């Protein structure tokens, strides 16, 4: 897939850019297109053939590409532009269309904040029921975009992990919780488990053990 | 085409004052009645205030009665909502809403993009 | 407010209704309008003066009202229709506009499921930091609409409650967590705390004590 | 106006089969190439397949190569995606996408359908 920043943000009326970079078999050969998706709805094409704008797309939108990278730029930022943005292009190696990771765009209404990670060990009640579940709690973070990782000792656990999309709190600071479903044998056997949270390039980790 | 743009929403401590600004385009501003609709985070729509075509009669919600002052500038096609002595319960997003009928009904054709107001 | 179902759902292609009922003061002697809002965006008027449909609104939509109750009807359910729906009417007593609680509409792509409530006590580490926070975990519930309640002993807790809007899980069942933040002294004082989850009129509750 | 409606999505156990149906309106179906784009729950957009205007050439993603069969009925302006031996990684939303000119430009998107495997 194409490497694009998970979160980018700017102040009302400012101009921000989303960078989409790929391999030489990707952007260099043919043109890159841009899509805008409001969460839970169908995407919309907002920039096609590098710099071309479909009818109905505001004049402030502009697209560009240089070599093996392309950057969508939006100006005169408005609340209307709050969405996830994707870049796409035809890739000759795969002989298909490749999409970007996805960039969440948010208009800053308050200063950036760091997440409050509090990792919870499995509750005694459910372990009595042969069910061990852990919950990592992320709160008071702004903007609402994070990356979560779960590791046992120093070995990452890739499956059984669920994460909720960030939601707003009564103070318009985002909150979300990633959780992992374990069997009691898994929970007791391993020495410890870690939850990893990534907010705007800064990563925090918390660890819990049965003791 | 009809356009409705809100501004002025930001972060303030409780009891602070704020001024919201809404600009209209594409239709006779002085002809229709305007309104403010707000949505608390993770909560349903809540109603704030209306001002008639002339600006003669203003209605406020019971939760904000006597706290907010709604006003309009038909000459400049601009809508204002002055918010005084803000509480933390006012936290949310605020919308600008047009009205197509006489103005006594709750029917709004076009809504603004909105601005998010946070109080803590 | 006006009484609306928190969640309503129907299989693809079925005809469903959303019921909005209030008081004699509002709907009975006024008209009721309907708005559709996609999450994080401005709402849209889809039915005005009860039975009149705005230009651009599909024929399948239809509205009606009787006395102090109203209902919006959709036929031929589609993916596109999934959104939050609100009803509104003028209230003479309140002398203002009153909105409904909000109805999240989802088209059933799988059978209804019950939530897995797992309530968590405060972890030792945060207690070492003199900050005690509680976490209730709701998972494997479908559709994605819930109401959470926190009670301390038998008294409901009015402040400090945060709830995340439901999010989809890798198996298209929704999940969300609600949390309560306290002081360690508050946690020690009370005998017990309860997390209450409400799914389509069926509610689950879990309780823990220090 | 251009219209895209998807159907056939439901709940099935892994290894089962499913057929997706997309109906177009408002434009000459046989003139443009169509495609399927899918989005897993809590994940970014994923590319599935495209089928040429005539139906002569079919392109598939590496994740579903040899598993899915894409087809179209230009006479009925209908697009099909046959899904065989489904895995749990296939869970997600599926979109119908039109094309403007072997490129990644999609003018109109469908509502989408939910495909769930557990
Ligand atoms: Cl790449
Ligand atoms: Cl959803
Ligand atoms: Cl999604
Ligand atoms: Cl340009
Ligand atoms: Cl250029
Ligand atoms: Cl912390
Ligand atoms: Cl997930
Ligand atoms: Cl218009
Ligand atoms: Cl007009
Ligand atoms: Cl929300
Ligand atoms: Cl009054
Ligand atoms: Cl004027
Ligand atoms: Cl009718
Ligand atoms: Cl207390
Ligand atoms: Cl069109």
């Amino acid at each position: 897939v194409l490497t694009q920043p998970p979160s980018t943000s700017g102040t009302p009326g400012q101009r921000v850019t989303i960078s989409c970079s790929g391999s030489s078999s990707n952007i260099e050969t043919n043109t890159v297109n841009w899509y805008q998706q409001l969460p839970g709805t169908a995407p919309k094409l907002v920039m096609h053939t590098n710099n071309q704008r479909p009818s109905g797309v505001p004049d402030r939108f502009s697209g560009s590409r240089s070599g093996t990278s392309a950057s969508l730029a939006i100006g005169g930022l408005q609340s209307e532009d709050e969405a996830d943005y994707f870049c796409a292009a035809w890739d000759d190696n795969l002989n298909g269309v490749i999409f970007g990771g996805g960039t969440k765009l948010t208009v800053l209404g308050q200063p950036k904040a760091a997440p409050s990670v509090t990792l919870f060990p499995p509750s005694s009640e459910e372990l009595q029921a042969n069910k061990a579940t852990l919950v990592c709690l992320i709160s008071d973070f702004y903007p609402g975009a994070v990356t979560v990782a779960w590791k046992a000792d120093s070995s990452p656990v890739k499956a059984g992990v669920e994460t909720t999309t960030p939601s707003k709190q009564s103070n318009n600071k985002y909150a979300a919780s990633s959780y992992l479903s374990l069997t009691p044998e898994q929970w007791k056997s391993h020495k410890s488990y870690s939850c990893q949270v990534t907010h705007e390039g800064s990563t925090v980790e918390k660890t819990v053990a049965p003791t | 085409q009809v356009q409705l743009v809100e501004s002025g929403g930001a972060l303030v401590e409780p009891g602070g004052s704020l001024r919201l600004s809404c600009v209209a385009s594409g239709f006779p501003f002085n002809e229709y009645d305007m309104s403010w609709v707000r949505q608390a985070p993770g909560k349903g729509l809540e109603w704030v205030s209306t001002i008639k075509s002339d600006g003669a009669y203003t209605y406020y919600g019971d939760n904000v009665k006597g706290r907010f002052t709604i006003s309009r500038d038909n000459a400049k096609n601009t809508l204002y909502l002055q918010m005084n002595s803000l509480k933390s319960e006012d936290t949310g997003v605020y919308y600008c809403a047009k009205e197509a009928r006489i103005g006594v009904s709750g029917t709004y054709d076009y809504w603004g993009q909105g601005t998010q107001v946070t109080v803590s």
